């Protein structure tokens, strides 16, 4: 720091030089770039895919009257271009861009955007030291969040980014069934598959996140944000829960639960959103409930024979402990809805999609760990079931699952035994309902008979 | 009506037939953690022990705990050879204990109770007297060890501010009852079989407390605790010497304070029994 | 830590102290350098362990006149303690 | 002021004393009885001693001559050997010893006079009750204390140099640095690679040094060294502020490990929220401030309900000033919940100010493959193909299937079948120049400019989209069934060699139509089947 | 209740053998599963997750433990009237409410949730389900985490009411008299008191050091509002049911004797003008009226006739009816016709009876309760 | 005001009415085109009584404009969507909404 930046190019080599800067911008801010050492300075939008020397550079639009005419022109951005001591090339903005060459106004060149981004940039072929320098409001006062704030401020992300030519991408998985039959060239296509996919909005473009975790920081970065989206949703904070129904949908969550190619803290980072966002207040609100053990007076109720005429998985239920209720997500205007009926069976369905493959001993291993296999999947399955979702028909294909009478026989590691005795401790937590509850039926029946017996006296 | 008689059957069944004992399970169970690079009972008392480590400063109920210690606690001239048999069976169900460290966990337990007096001081001097109880050596022997290796000190600040609790006999009190022994009781006990079988080193580990910063006479605070008790006694008797017949409740609540005081004279004489 | 004035102006001793940790023989040292109450000797060299920081007296490198300047290193090891 | 005080003040490290003997020499020499010695406190190093100007106070080692300042104990309140060179003989327990204390000039004794703040003061007589035992300190809080002292006196000598050269622009440095470090270092937390009863000891002692310096006010010390090197960007000479980067650094280090083991320590940030996020945006130490935010949050349940809107848009702010840290996300982390306790206020406003704009943190949502398939033919007079609509089933999975179809130019245009521009997409290259799907009209730039149509309707498994193209003019518009669609592209590239796209999603079928044309106008004017001329067939890839 | 317990006395009517295959049946395959799992991942690693050990030996000890777990499970669990349930299920649903409220606008949701629980038919019907929730706990404990403002009032509401329904269930609240006074820094005090009330055993059963909290708080009104309270919780105490108890009045004339903290002419200054002060010295000397060897605090009373003229002072400031019937209170537990004749004062008061065509309407009432004491030129 | 703009024709002649209970399916983007909601990520048909003003205004005049089986673009006006205040965490204030409504059927 009055704000610029010194460069130097100390090699053999001098081919190419694309300073396409990281902070985009939206719709007074000046823009010097000084150069002791002709120089390409430009305003670019962020797609630009051309690593080449041939300037100049890379589209006007038009709209017709049902007949032709004007009423017809629009932009041509790609984008923005320049050409024996000092030069200083100012670029400002704001919308309409204009340049001052020099210090002096050499603008009406191109500078027509709706409301579209922006990387200042500038394109150099190096003369060797000291090659380039940067900086009506300042232009950190626009970039950032806080504006206006006119006094400039350097900030850690303006950093400088090189178009660097080619930058290894991911190889996609199962993809788009190719065909074109030759009579009269109709080409076809059918089943649809979707990617799992994201932006950086802060400098705009697409990946996958099955791409995403070779990028190490970026699934860092990315995963804590989901513990951030975990966070926010404790306990029963629904009214910010319906907004990360919006940030994070359904159906995505849904994926999330599906592949397996999803890089571990992701998976489980997704697996605690599903139970956040979602289900996460109802089982809270059904722990101490289903610990009250009080219960009706009903003929279902009135049973319960405790040993039948034993197993955990019986389908006695009866008790109080009120039901879950569910508003469903939308935004055209306090508990976030999912189709839970299906959830419970993809729940099963990844358990013994794990539990199979993992009891041939397979070292893919779905999360990049065992642990990423099992805690997220045994977790979710774990709450799901505290919920009193799952007939007991499934809780019987969850026994046999384990049991079996497959997987808790298997070798584990810790946290995945964790969990399991976690949700092995909500079937004992099961076998003390299905007692209490028996007692009282039997309280109930012998009360009758006693009760008979107290008007003998 | 329905549901009435329902809840009174219940609740009467609960102390009813409830009792009634499965408790005879509490060997067996234990029996099944010493089988075959620690054991899981060995897992259990390292667990409980790291448990009391931790600065909770308050300790909170832990149930577990409760359970478990209650669990050890319960695991322990043809009659003279059976006699000494069991005093064997004893000494095994103590060595399934201590050399898996119960002894350690009891003591940090104690420790860190400080001056609080749950459920929880409770349930670990019980634990210490089923671990001690026969005035077993080798237990006194890792227990001296570990307070003069890792020099805590705040357990004898804590007996000492159990003790500056505890219980006395009281008059008022009594008063409001006309119209809590056993954990003091036990604490005497456990110091008396800290120090009976005779261990001198470990005497006078009580009456001064070494290399320990702050030193801290345990006698001298159970000789307080005999007295505030004996004044409560003296209260006591002259609350009744004109009553002549004395009442049920007042001779209960008076058997209490002289089973109280009988342990604490002992506790007194294991102090100096060796010479 | 000038001392003379014991009067109206005491010293600092509360760091002035150096325990003695250790004490051996010239050619005793080596043994333990390559690899109890015991009085002290002339001719041995011995270890200065400071009494506060605890960090053991050596001769150092550093300059402040060719001569090194005194400090208190962290640990034993090397010949400087 | 000197005062006798209960409660909790025994642990504190203004309640010592260091006993300092007369005598240069033996020192440790047993303490007998009525041997005259110099009593000092540890922390502030003033030795106490009688005084004309104020009775009994505390005072700097260079006022407390001899006889004013001595003290001897006595076992009662009676006034009745030489300095024996040896060790003398063993005395006084700390344990059972009322040791009485007396003045060794005026004769003294140490009584009090009279919330809990009771005073002492000297009294010839006094109360019966005078006769303090001795109580040894543990060593390292001894060592502690000491070193508060040395602490205390390089931090003061610091503060009143950076007052010395603050307001008049044109001195300890390097020591300072070292000591910043070494206490670090005595502050580093035990490591997680470590068995539990000794971490949790080594800790505990972290946690009586981080309350010891706190109740000497260090930290607030410390606390006023930052505030008063925050005051500079860059005076000083070129030499002792070159090292200020490294310095400002290791206070907020220093700062924040004093805060990672108790709940009280960042309960005293308790007021200083707000500076620490008002210096949260330095961007200069930065990661240093950061740690110490996040240090407090996550252990002082208390100050998280004093945090306000302000706070948090400063540092979702600092967020946008740093490009992404998940240091910072922890932070809001720790924003959110206390040790278990939910704050809806603050989850609402961390919600509120950061989540809407959706502009900062990554953002996903699952989209289906984009993808389409040249028929072979490179093309540079004019030229003009078909492509008629057989299926769509438009809304099938989630997104709408677009089947854009135009021209693209080889020497660019590479629709790698996901990642890439805005969520994929055909148009998203300049290179590109595809119509069809939602209004019709363009994809230029991954831009959906509604060009009207006479209809405006979407392509149906029954449209037939009629392309044209122009060599040396530049002209270009596509068609619907043959209705123009408007003038809409003109002025582009005539570099490479432009080919038909006719891109698709999901469930498609659509058949080109170049010959076996349904529909064929003569304007442009050169059916597409011609293109095929070289000597490569027709083959769609 | 006890002659059903007696008809559960069967252990040592046909029906007892019903009843042993009960017994038998409640004796009791998962459990040689979980059992020797725990087991085997205990035996098998030396686990070095603390939160796995206490879910393995959690589980591991549920599993031996077959009949103490239903032991501690019952208290808990409680049978309901198959035709009130629905009330129930409005209930606990309300009652999450208040489960997540315990864990943290809210403060409307929370007087929502806890008036939807007083307007229930499950409340009055079922005191022992709602012990059993302890429902009551997580009030005060939300009570608590409050403080350290009008959801806490309503918080009060709920805690007196829950004190009014039953005495057996007033002994819960009960048990949490000191923690609630250490909760009292200024009502929960109405709350602490309404937990005193009816019960003469729990009268009884106070500790003294509760006292000695309130009368603390007294010490802390060097200057009060609080005091005409502190001296009502004081009364509720010592008075209990018309009886006056011994063991409670003694200790508290004990301790107001020591920290009390000339004063009859500032009364009469209080009649000329601050009407707490009035209620303080009316509060005061009515808890003096509701206590009475254990003689020697009548005399210590008597030094407190210093009275009468309150009385006449009172009748000629008309405010006045509570105060004089205070006076009168004390004036007739601590203090013979020839002094009655004195007295009459009240006949004046008689005269103004008949003005109700107001506060003289309450005045008129209260006189013709307390019109009964005379009745002991 | 609100700028409804049709994107593909329906049966081009059954039009809503009051207390009617509507179908639809429907997705909404910012400005930026940023995407905040889709019904078919949900995979659920959303039916609303229209007149109920139950929606956003500019919903309730929108749907109007379309028939059953249309497929239609709204650019709704922030007065008649969120306006000053934005919905909570996820509109910010003063943002004009962009759908992509289909509307399934009238009941």
């Amino acid at each position: 720091d009055l704000a610029h930046r010194t460069w130097g190019s100390q090699n053999s080599l001098v081919e190419m030089l694309f300073l396409r800067l990281s902070l985009p911008v939206q719709f007074t801010y000046y823009y010097s770039v000084r150069v002791f050492a002709c120089v390409w300075v430009g305003w670019v939008t962020p797609d630009y895919h051309q690593h080449d020397m041939n300037f100049d550079l890379s589209v006007t639009v038009t709209m017709g009257d049902e007949q032709g005419n004007v009423h017809s022109s629009l932009k041509c951005s790609n984008y923005m271009v320049w050409g024996s001591h000092t030069d200083l090339v100012i670029g400002c903005l704001v919308g309409l861009m204009t340049f001052t060459a020099n210090g002096k106004e050499s603008n009406t060149f191109f500078q027509v955007e709706p409301n579209t981004k922006l990387f200042p940039a500038v394109f150099v072929l190096p003369t060797h030291q000291n090659v380039i320098q940067f900086e009506a409001a300042m232009f950190l006062s626009e970039r950032k969040n806080p504006a206006p704030q006119c006094p400039p401020r350097l900030e850690v992300q303006m950093l400088m980014p090189v178009s660097w030519s080619r930058m290894p991408n991911h190889f996609l998985q199962v993809e788009t069934r190719r065909a074109g039959e030759r009579l009269g060239w109709a080409v076809q296509c059918q089943d649809p598959l979707t990617m799992m996919a994201l932006h950086i909005p802060e400098e705009n473009r697409c990946m996958d996140i099955l791409e995403l975790s070779e990028r190490l920081d970026l699934q860092r970065f990315h995963s804590h944000t989901l513990r951030l989206y975990r966070a926010v949703c404790a306990l029963g904070n629904n009214r910010v829960a319906h907004a990360l129904c919006s940030h994070v949908d359904q159906a995505q969550l849904l994926h999330a639960l599906e592949d397996a190619h999803l890089p571990g803290p992701l998976r489980a980072g997704y697996y605690d959103l599903l139970i956040s966002i979602h289900l996460e207040s109802a089982c809270r609100s059904r722990r101490s409930m289903l610990s009250e053990y009080i219960v009706p007076l009903t003929p279902e109720t009135r049973a319960i024979t405790l040993f039948p005429p034993g197993l955990p998985g019986v389908g006695v239920t009866t008790s109080l402990r009120p039901p879950h209720h569910f508003s469903p997500p939308c935004f055209v205007a306090l508990s976030p809805a999912i189709p839970l009926e299906a959830l419970r069976d993809k729940a099963l369905r990844m358990l013994g999609e794990a539990v199979r493959d993992g009891g041939q001993h397979a070292r893919d291993p779905v999360g990049g760990s065992v642990e990423f296999q099992f805690v997220p999947v045994l977790k979710l399955v774990s709450t799901l079931l505290v919920m009193g979702i799952f007939g007991d028909e499934d809780v019987k294909q969850i026994l046999k699952m384990i049991e079996p009478e497959g997987l808790l026989q298997m070798k584990l590691p810790e946290s995945v035994k964790l969990q399991m005795c976690n949700l092995l401790e909500y079937f004992c937590d099961q076998e003390l309902q299905h007692r209490v509850e028996s007692l009282a039926a039997f309280a109930e029946r012998y009360v009758d008979k006693l009760q008979a017996n107290q008007r003998s006296r | 009506p329905t549901h009435r008689a329902c809840n009174m059957f219940l609740e009467s069944y609960k102390a009813a037939w409830i009792l009634t004992e499965d408790h005879s399970f509490e060997d067996r169970m234990i029996d099944d953690l010493s089988k075959a690079k620690p054991d899981p009972l060995h897992q259990l008392v390292l667990h409980f022990s790291r448990t009391a480590l931790t600065e909770k400063s308050k300790l909170d109920e832990d149930y577990l705990y409760m359970a478990y210690a209650d669990i050890m606690a319960k695991s322990c001239e043809v009659s003279f050879e059976e006699k000494e048999m069991e005093k064997q069976r004893l000494l095994y169900q103590q060595s399934r204990l201590h050399t898996r460290g119960a002894a350690e966990m009891v003591l940090q337990m104690i420790s860190a109770c400080k001056g609080e007096t749950g459920a929880m001081v409770s349930s670990t001097l019980k634990l210490g007297i089923s671990i001690l109880n026969g005035g077993n050596a080798e237990v006194q022997q890792k227990m001296l060890d570990y307070l003069k290796d890792k020099k805590e000190v705040g357990f004898f600040q804590s007996i000492q501010a159990l003790m500056q609790t505890c219980s006395v006999l009281d008059l008022n009190a009594f008063e409001r009852q006309n119209k809590d022994d056993e954990f003091t009781q036990d604490l005497f006990r456990f110091l008396q079989l800290l120090c009976e079988g005779h261990n001198n080193d470990f005497q006078n580990y009580l009456r001064t407390q070494t290399g320990n910063t702050t030193t801290i006479n345990i006698i001298i605070c159970t000789v307080d605790y005999l007295l505030r008790l004996q004044e409560s006694i003296s209260d006591f008797y002259w609350y009744y010497s004109g009553k002549d017949v004395i009442e049920e409740q007042g001779k209960r609540n008076f058997s209490k304070a002289m089973s109280v005081a009988k342990q604490v004279f002992n506790s007194l004489t294991e102090y100096i029994q060796g010479p | 830590e000038p001392t003379s004035n014991a009067q109206n102006v005491p010293p600092d001793l509360a760091i002035c102290c150096f325990t003695l940790e250790q004490s051996l023989s010239v050619r005793a040292l080596q043994e333990m350098l390559a690899n109890g109450h015991r009085t002290l000797l002339y001719g041995h060299a011995i270890l200065l362990r400071h009494a506060h920081s605890r960090m053991y007296l050596s001769c150092l490198t550093t300059s402040r006149k060719l001569a090194f300047d005194v400090g208190l290193q962290e640990d034993a090891t090397g010949e400087a303690c | 002021l000197v005062y006798y005080e209960g409660g909790a003040v025994c642990t504190h490290a203004r309640s010592l004393w260091r006993l300092e003997p007369l005598r240069i020499s033996w020192s440790g020499s047993h303490l007998r009885w009525g041997q005259p010695l110099r009593i000092r406190h540890v922390t502030t190093g003033r030795y106490l001693a009688l005084t004309e100007d104020q009775g009994l106070v505390v005072v700097d080692a260079c006022k407390a001559h001899t006889k004013a300042t001595s003290f001897c104990f006595r076992v009662s309140k009676e006034k009745l050997k030489r300095d024996v060179e040896g060790m003398g003989p063993p005395e006084i327990k700390y344990g059972e010893s009322l040791c009485f204390v007396q003045h060794v000039a005026s004769g003294l004794w140490l009584t009090y006079a009279a919330v809990l703040k009771k005073k002492a003061i000297l009294h010839q007589e006094g109360h019966m009750d005078d006769a303090l035992f001795l109580t040894r300190c543990q060593q390292e809080e001894s060592q502690a204390a000491r070193m508060i002292h040395s602490t205390a006196g390089l931090y003061n000598q610091f503060i009143k140099g950076l007052d010395s050269f603050s307001g008049k622009p044109r001195l300890p440095i390097e020591a300072v640095i070292l000591s910043l470090q070494d206490l670090i270092g005595y502050f580093e937390p035990p490591s997680e690679e470590l068995q539990h009863e000794e971490k949790q000891s080594k800790l505990r002692s972290l946690r009586n040094r981080q309350s010891l310096f706190q109740e000497e006010g260090m930290l607030s010390l410390v606390l006023n060294c930052i505030d008063r090197l925050n005051v500079y960007t860059t005076y000083a000479g070129e030499e002792a502020a070159e090292s200020w980067k490294e310095i400002v650094n290791l206070l907020y280090e220093l700062l924040a490990s004093l805060i990672r083991g108790n709940r009280a320590n960042c309960a005293l940030f308790s007021t200083n929220l707000d500076w620490v996020v008002s210096k949260l945006d330095r961007l200069e130490a930065s990661s240093g401030i950061l740690e110490v935010l996040y240090c407090v949050l996550i252990e002082s349940p208390e100050v998280l309900n004093i945090i306000q809107e302000n706070h948090i848009k400063s540092i979702i702010s600092l967020l946008d000033k740093h490009g992404r840290n998940h240091k910072v996300l922890d932070v809001l982390c720790s924003l959110c919940v206390c040790n278990g306790v939910a704050v809806r206020s603050n989850q609402d406003l961390i919600t509120e100010n950061l989540l809407p704009g959706r502009e900062l943190l990554l953002q996903t949502n699952l989209i289906n493959y984009v993808t389409s398939i040249r028929p072979n033919i490179f093309v540079g007079g004019k030229w003009y193909f078909e492509v008629m609509v057989d299926e769509v089933v438009p809304f099938l999975t989630a997104q709408a299937t677009h089947l854009r179809v135009g021209w693209a130019l080889t020497e660019g245009y590479s629709p790698y079948p996901g990642g890439g521009e805005g969520w994929g997409g055909n148009g998203v290259g300049d290179d590109l120049y595809s119509y069809g799907f939602d209004g019709l009209h363009l994809w230029t730039g991954h831009v959906a400019r509604p060009v009207t149509s006479p209809g405006q309707h979407l392509l149906a498994p029954e449209d037939v989209v009629s392309c044209c193209l122009d060599l040396s003019v530049p002209s270009i518009s596509f068609r619907i069934n043959g209705c123009p669609v408007q003038g809409v592209f003109e002025a582009f590239n005539l570099d490479g060699l432009f080919f038909p796209v006719v891109s698709f999603s999901a469930g498609v079928k659509v058949r080109f139509l170049l010959g076996e044309f349904k529909f064929l106008p003569p304007p442009g004017y050169a059916p597409c089947h011609e293109a095929v001329l070289p000597r490569e067939r027709l083959r769609l890839e | 209740q006890d002659l059903l317990a007696h008809c559960g006395i069967q252990l040592e009517t046909s029906l007892s053998s019903r009843l042993r295959s009960l017994l038998e049946t409640v004796r009791l395959s998962l459990q040689e599963l979980v059992s020797h799992m725990v087991v085997r991942w205990a035996q098998e690693d030396y686990v070095q997750s603390p939160e796995l050990v206490r879910a393995m030996f959690s589980l591991l000890h549920r599993q031996y433990d077959g009949l103490g777990e239903l032991l501690r499970a019952l208290p808990r669990a409680y049978t309901i009237s198959p035709s009130s349930v629905e009330d129930t299920m409005s209930l606990l649903e309300c009652l999450g409410q208040i489960r997540s409220l315990l864990i943290v606008q809210e403060e409307n949701l929370m007087i929502q949730s806890i008036g939807n629980i007083m307007n229930n038919k499950v409340f009055y019907q079922h005191p022992n389900l709602m012990r059993a929730l302890g429902m009551h706990e997580t009030v005060m404990e939300v009570m608590v985490n409050v403080l350290g403002p009008k959801m806490v009032t309503s918080c009060c509401r709920f805690l007196c009411y829950f004190c009014r329904i039953s005495r057996q269930n007033q002994r819960s609240m009960f048990d949490h008299l000191s923690y609630l006074l250490e909760n009292s820094g200024i009502t929960p005090l109405d709350v602490a008191a309404a937990s005193v009330i009816d019960n003469n055993e729990l009268a009884l059963a106070l500790q003294e050091q509760d006292l000695e909290k309130v009368v603390s708080y007294l010490a802390g009104c060097g200057l009060p509002c609080g005091g005409e309270r502190y001296l009502d919780f004081l009364r509720f105490a010592v008075f209990v049911n018309g009886e006056s108890v011994e063991e409670n009045a003694n200790v508290v004339v004990r301790l107001l004797i020591r920290k009390p903290e000339g004063l009859l002419a500032a009364i009469e200054e209080a009649i000329r003008i601050g009407h707490a002060i009035m209620s303080f010295y009316a509060a005061l000397i009515d808890l003096l009226g509701r206590c009475a060897e254990a003689l020697r605090i009548r005399a210590i009373l008597r030094s407190l006739l210093d009275d009468l003229v309150g009385i006449i002072s009172l009748p000629l400031q008309i405010f006045v009816p509570d105060h004089k019937a205070s006076m009168v209170l004390f004036l007739d537990r601590v203090y013979n016709q020839d002094f009655l004749l004195h007295v009459l004062v009240g006949f004046l008061p008689d005269m103004r009876a008949a003005a109700s065509l107001t506060e003289m309407a309450l005045a008129l009432n209260r006189y013709l309760c307390l019109a009964v004491l005379p009745l002991i030129p | 005001g609100v700028q409804v703009e049709t994107i593909s024709p329906g049966d081009g002649r059954t039009f809503p009415k009051r207390g009617q209970t509507c179908v639809v399916h429907y997705t909404g983007m910012l400005e930026d085109g940023k995407k905040f909601d889709s019904s078919r990520d949900r995979n659920k048909p959303f039916k609303f009584m229209l007149g109920k003003q139950e929606v956003i205004r500019g919903w309730e005049e929108g749907v109007a404009q379309m028939s059953v089986g249309q497929r239609a673009k709204l650019t709704i006006s922030p007065d008649y969507a969120y306006g000053a205040t934005g919905h909570p965490g996820i509109i910010p204030p003063h943002a004009t909404l962009v759908f992509d409504v289909e509307l399934l059927k009238l009941e």
